[PDB]
């Protein structure tokens, strides 16, 4: 009798953003800039032998 | 402003199993005199008498 089992999982994510903002005048002025990110991935591998 | 993540993950399963069975017998009879009914009787390999 032989029996193998193997099962890999791999998990990975990632999330970035940049908000600047800048105005510069002799009147009132704003700026305003919104930057966002998100990463998911997820992998899973079963094998099975008998 | 400056914002910046980084996030990492992994996982590993290995499994193994191995299982062996081996068993015999032998019978060697030899017998000589009054090849009758009774011996043949006497002859079941199986039933040691």
């Amino acid at each position: 009798a032989n029996d193998l089992l193997s099962k890999v999982k791999k998990d990975k994510s990632d999330s970035f953003g940049v908000t600047i903002g800048i105005g510069p005048a002799g009147s009132p002025l704003l700026v305003g800039v919104g930057v966002s990110h998100s990463q998911d991935t997820s992998f899973l591998n079963e094998l099975n032998k008998y | 402003g400056v914002s910046v993540g980084k996030c990492r993950g992994i996982l590993n399963e290995i499994k193994d199993r191995n299982k062996r069975d081996t068993m015999v017998e032998d019978l060697v009879v030899l017998v000589r005199g009054g090849a009758s009914e009774h011996i043949t009787t006497l002859a079941y390999q199986e039933l040691p008498t």
